[PDB]
């Protein structure tokens, strides 16, 4: 035939054409990292007890201020459509929800 | 068997199936539970799309297996 | 092409561009009207994130189209 070009492969070759397939392969790689980190960190903790966490006292307050301050700030007040709490994907989750699930206008201009 | 299917919204569905079930049958199960059409639902596992004629055993799938669901669109 | 860009606060802007303009160019236009840098402006449409290298025609964006505007928020 006289084909062979940018037609036989337009979905299973370039992820830029479909972010659903590009995100699917990104979710699989992230899973392998969870098992490689949860297991890599478990071995780092058992070894830290020998020559890593050798301290007789208490010094776990610096992160408590980072977690306690962000735990109530990141998830505390929600009685308003705040934007600082929504990241670039969280804000996108709201902006994209209106683009597909927010066409409540009538019959003048809608996509 | 009870397998789980994760979607692109941090949501996983639990469907009871078997190793001799066809991928097309699984897609029909997610369509009746959610409503999405099967021709659009794409079952990808370990970074590989599954065929509709093949079953879950052809891809070495067991119970509590998490599959990656995707949406096919010919527009953008 | 007179298009409209809605924001999260509830304000739309009239951006006069063409179907061959890049998303980054549109962000610069909003930076001259509102007064915000382009690096802090994302263009979403049809539940899809528009790339800075792609143009308006790549996303089937026509005239009088309502494009969603997001605000970049990272550390630093």
């Amino acid at each position: 035939m006289l084909g062979l070009g940018a037609s036989d492969f337009e979905f299973g070759v370039d992820p830029s054409a479909d972010p659903e397939l590009a995100l699917a392969l990104r979710v699989s790689m992230e899973e392998q990292r969870q098992r490689q980190e949860e297991e890599a960190r478990r071995a780092a903790a058992a070894s830290a007890a020998e020559a890593g966490i050798a301290t007789t006292g208490t010094e776990d307050s610096d992160d408590a201020l980072l977690k306690m301050t962000i735990s109530q700030q990141e998830f505390g007040r929600t009685g308003l459509p705040d934007l600082s709490s929504m990241t670039e994907e969280e804000q996108i989750a709201y902006a994209m929800q209106m683009s597909l699930q927010g066409a409540e206008f009538g019959q003048a201009e809608s996509a | 068997m009870q397998i789980f299917v994760k979607t692109l919204t941090g949501k996983t569905i639990t469907l009871e199936v078997e190793p001799s079930d066809t991928i097309e049958n699984v897609k029909a199960k997610i369509q009746d539970k959610e409503g999405i059409p099967p021709d659009q639902q794409r079952l990808i596992f370990a970074g590989k799309q599954l065929e509709d004629g093949r079953t879950l055993s052809d891809y070495n799938i067991q119970k509590e297996s998490t599959l990656h669901l995707v949406l096919r669109l010919r527009g953008g």
